[PDB]
DNA sequence: TAATTCCCCCCCTTCGGTGCTTTGCACCGAAGGGGGGGA
């Protein structure tokens, strides 16, 4: 529906392409001149100054290749929430990217999709396309199908208004209330439908608490490292005095000294664990700012993460647990955090998150791409500096 | 002749104009063969004469071309070029001879007249108008226009590439067969089809690029090997590198370093051993071109080592698809590594390099995650798959270097070879404190005004010093204080902390560093036996 | 003098950004300079 216009101010996208590997190039081969053939894409010359970098997945399952577009840059220089999906049994995700090769791009536009295939060993100059049609990966491209996409399920949602849909890029989240052999068959329905006209469990999420040492013994450097807890915590609960504890912190002795708890001390550590036993008081979801989503690595294959609009008030708080390349290899486990993470926050709220990844930036553009699953790619940015103690979460 | 190949359109910048500018005083010799070419090329009707009619001007002058008789004429388009609209470039990387098959026939064919048989867009054909100068003095000067591509001009080398591609295309739909290797007008063609049965495919090639306007002089026609391609020497078995010449003089100026060291960087991809550091580290700190720089002794013995290095012959193998690819790193000292990449043993694929420093501290396990990372970026753009890595690490190492990390860190498959010198962590913090050790409570501070600080400790036991400092910011006395906490121990020593800098750069267990008191620290670190470190809010 | 353009690599230097609290010190990342190679 004529998509027209950039953001005022903003020129459109000049990002490089990545070097890919064999099969890699193959597949992307082929899967071009097919879609040359059917009008999708067309080639073009050099006096386009646009590109965008493409490269190519494999589906689980499926044996299959996909042709996946970073299409990042062009999202934030363009110009133009069920509250009940996170409350449900069973919830699916469909791919529904297939629809978009249909409706045809504005003319003025196309140019911005523009993107090259390499080659193996720079035999030939690399190739280039741009789109024609709607492209995958894009968000003002679902924006246009909406109205298209408000009548296509309208004869499988009037008839039971108690599934909740939302969708969100090339994606639809469907969610019910059925047992898990029911609601696979509505969800058979819903695909034969879909057919015909052209499994998460939000349930169990649950936040991380802080959890104070529980011990029969305390040494100096036991309660040391305590005072140094509730110092940090104090930011995030106001109302923590922590000056009794460190009174018998006086002095210098051996780390390893027991020191005996005094009762005013053992009053003040139980009121302590008592305010860290409750939710904090005074954080709200605003629609206008970001989210930002930070990761830490605690060994073992367990990954801790917290999702917060402003310091110190976070809005989730998560820990994640390994089950692919089990303390084998980190990246992949990073890549699927990162992507169970995203799913998360698409669920609530809505807005993809921006990550903070504690990683190296060559490692992670050198081995992303091959264990990444999903067709959404969010923004990131890497942390340099260690980040603390890490033992708060 | 010129190609009947459609023109790409292009067009200037919103608000620009175009080039006036005048053409400098030109040299006899130069203005002569200049009007020379001016005259066979308006023959050919490469170039129109333009008259009062244009505004437009840009000076030009010619070079020599390589090794022959004949001149390249040049014209300096810099305010056009700074005028002209963006454009995308579509080449990528330069191919490898290590890339290349076993073929049983081989030709490289070169293109005469490259750029000037690509026509140029007709709207853009006025601001491309120079002058030539007329001998000493005479006439006021004749005034040209460029009907095809220029040679100076910004647009030039996309364009030509594109169109070449686009001819190029046909023949190679019709021939799956035969491997064209093409970069700019340079064409490299094998086959695994006999001799006869190549040349009529070669000649069938030469009509079809002739057919477009596109001419294959017999001069640059190679048809029996050795083959010259791309700055190597390839050969029915190996190929090798075109011979490179070191200068040998006694007086050294930065230039000649400069150049020294990017022709060593150059050889250093099949010649194994080569090292530039000590020849490098000079450059640090002079300014002009032309100072002569007092070779060091670290220097010389580098320069006599890559020396006696280059004067065997050495060459290369070619790709076997049926085989593994299999690279082997070293390490030299220093911060430097070497790694060879082969299928065979002792037959080279390639060789190479690492010598980059990253950050202001590291050790010896991440420099070679660097150099697999870097190493394994390579090997896909020239081959597109990962090859199996010889390390010089032992395993266990490896295992307790990245279960502790707080980043994540990975390296692919591997195994472990044993070949000194090895790659271990030299010294370990305790997870736990040490019963029965002195706790040296230290701290430090600085004022901010008069750059004045000092830095001291006590212990449980009930020693104390302080030492005044001087001269230093307030992240730099705590330092101190834990280098004087570890001086002044014994062997098993637990310390405590205010400053989660030290503890932040300690705890990553370096081994260099560009500071003098980290590097004191890791000595005192590496000398102690058992040390834990502790933080306290303060 | 002496004059040009595009691409890949290496090595050294400046300045901007960030962000921890230390409001400017310390660390990192891009762009620019020099050199090599190709056409
Ligand atoms: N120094 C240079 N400046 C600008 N463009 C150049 C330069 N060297 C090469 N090129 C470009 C323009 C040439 O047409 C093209 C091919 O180079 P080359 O084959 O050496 O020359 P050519 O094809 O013009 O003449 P020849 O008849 O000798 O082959 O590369
Ligand atoms: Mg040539
Ligand atoms: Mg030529």
């Amino acid at each position: 529906t004529v998509p027209v216009k950039l953001k005022p101010g903003m020129d459109g996208p000049k990002v490089k392409q990545w070097p890919l590997t064999e099969e890699k190039i193959k597949a992307l081969v082929e899967i071009c001149t097919e879609m040359e053939k059917e009008g999708k894409i067309s080639k073009i010359g050099p006096e386009n100054p646009y590109n965008t970098p493409v490269f190519a997945i494999k589906k689980k399952d499926s044996t299959k290749w996909r042709k996946l577009v970073d299409f990042r840059e062009l999202n934030k220089r363009t110009q133009d929430h069920p509250a009940g999906l996170k409350k449900k049994k069973s919830v699916t995700v469909l791919d529904v990217g297939d629809a978009y090769f249909s409706v045809p791009l504005d003319e003025d536009f196309r140019k911005y999709t523009a993107f090259t295939i390499p080659s193996i060993n720079n035999e030939t100059p690399g190739i280039r396309y741009q789109y024609n049609v709607l492209p995958q990966g894009w968000k003002g491209s679902p924006a246009i199908f909406q109205s298209s996409m408000t009548k296509i399920l309208e004869p499988f949602k009037k008839q039971n208004p108690d599934i909740v849909i939302y969708q969100y890029m090339d994606d639809l989240y469907v969610g019910s209330d059925l047992e898990i052999g029911q609601h696979r068959t509505k969800i058979e329905e819903l695909r034969q439908h879909l057919l015909r006209w052209g499994e998460l469990h939000p349930d169990k999420w649950t936040v991380q608490p802080i959890v104070l040492p529980e011990k029969d013994s305390w040494t100096v450097n036991d309660i040391q490292k305590l005072v140094g807890k509730l110092n940090w915590a104090s930011q995030i609960y106001p109302g923590i005095k922590v000056r009794q504890l460190c009174k018998l912190l006086r002095g210098t002795k051996a780390l390893t000294e027991v020191i005996p708890l005094t009762e005013e001390a053992e009053l003040e550590l139980a009121e302590n664990r008592e305010i860290l036993k409750e939710p904090v008081h005074g954080v709200y979801y605003d629609p206008s700012k970001d989210l930002i989503a930070e990761i830490q690595k605690q060994g073992q294959g367990q990954w801790t993460y917290q999702i917060y609009q402003e310091p110190f008030k976070n809005l989730k708080t998560g820990k994640y647990a390994r089950m692919r390349g089990a303390h084998t290899n980190d990246v992949k486990q990073l890549t699927e955090a990162v992507q169970k993470i995203t799913t998360e926050s698409i669920v609530i709220w809505g807005k993809t998150p921006k990550f903070k990844l504690p990683i190296q930036k060559e490692t992670w553009e050198t081995w992303w791409t091959e264990y990444w699953q999903a067709t959404w790619i969010p923004e990131w940015e890497f942390v340099n500096t260690p980040p603390l103690v890490k033992l708060w979460y | 002749p010129i190609s009947p190949i459609e023109t790409v359109p292009v067009k200037l910048k919103p608000g620009m104009d175009g080039p006036k500018v005048k053409q400098w005083p030109l040299t006899e010799e130069k203005i002569k063969a200049l009007v020379e070419i001016c005259t066979e090329m308006e023959k050919e009707g490469k170039i129109s004469k333009i008259g009062p009619e244009n505004p437009y001007n840009t000076p030009v002058f010619a070079i020599k071309k390589k090794d022959s008789t004949k001149w390249r004429k040049l014209v300096d388009f810099r305010e056009l070029n700074k005028r002209t609209q963006d454009f995308w470039e579509v080449q990528l990387g330069i191919p490898h001879p290590a890339g290349l098959k076993k073929k049983k026939s081989v030709t490289v064919l070169d293109v005469g007249d490259a750029y000037f048989s690509v026509p140029l867009d007709e709207d853009f054909r006025k601001y491309t108008a120079f002058t030539i100068p007329s001998i000493n003095n005479e006439t006021p000067g004749i005034r040209y226009q460029y009907n095809v591509l220029p040679q100076g001009w910004k647009g030039s080398p996309a364009i030509f590439q594109s169109s070449m591609t686009k001819i190029l295309e046909p023949f190679k739909k019709q021939n799956p067969d035969i491997v064209i290797y093409q970069y700019m007008d340079d064409l490299y063609v094998g086959s695994d089809l006999e001799i006869g049965q190549h040349r009529t495919k070669i000649e069938e090639l030469r009509q079809h690029l002739l057919r477009w306007g596109l001419t294959t002089p017999d001069k640059k026609h190679q048809k029996e090997p050795p083959f010259l391609w791309m700055g190597y020497e390839l050969h029915p078995d190996k190929w090798t590198v075109q011979p490179i010449v070191l200068p040998e003089k006694d007086s050294w100026t930065v230039n000649d370093i400069c150049k020294l060291v990017g022709k060593l960087n150059w050889a250093s991809q099949i010649y194994p051993g080569i090292k530039v550091r000590q020849l490098s580290k000079l450059l640090r700190g002079t300014k002009a071109l032309t100072e002569v720089i007092p070779l060091t002794e670290e220097a010389e013995l580098e320069l006599a080592e890559n020396r006696e290095i280059l004067k065997e012959p050495v060459h290369g193998v070619y790709y076997d698809p049926s085989k593994d690819l299999i690279a082997e790193i070293q390490k030299q000292g220093q911060g430097q590594w070497t790694y060879q990449i082969y299928q065979e043993p002792f037959k080279n694929l390639k060789t190479g390099k690492y010598a980059r420093m990253r950050g202001a501290h590291t050790n010896d396990v991440k420099q070679l995650t660097e150099a697999v990372q870097k190493i394994t970026t390579e090997s896909i753009v020239i081959w597109g798959k990962t090859p199996k890595f010889k390390l010089p690490i032992q395993k266990e190492t490896w295992e307790t270097w990245w279960t502790e990390y707080w980043q994540a860190t990975w390296i692919p498959e591997w195994e472990f070879v044993n070949t000194p010198p090895l790659v271990k962590l030299w010294y370990q913090l305790e997870k736990e404190p040490i019963v029965g050790a002195e706790t040296f409570y230290v701290d430090g501070a600085a004022n901010r005004e008069t750059k004045l600080g000092k830095a001291g400790y006590v212990t449980n036991k009930g020693r104390q010093k302080v030492v005044p400092l001087t001269n230093t910011t307030n992240q730099k006395t705590e330092l101190q204080a834990i280098y004087l906490a570890l001086q002044d121990s014994g062997l098993e020593v637990n310390i405590v902390t205010n400053s989660q800098y030290a503890l932040g750069i300690i705890q990553a267990q370096p081994d260099k560093s560009e500071s003098e008191l980290v590097n004191q620290i890791i000595e005192q670190l590496i000398k102690k036996e058992k040390v834990y470190l502790a933080w306290v809010p303060a």
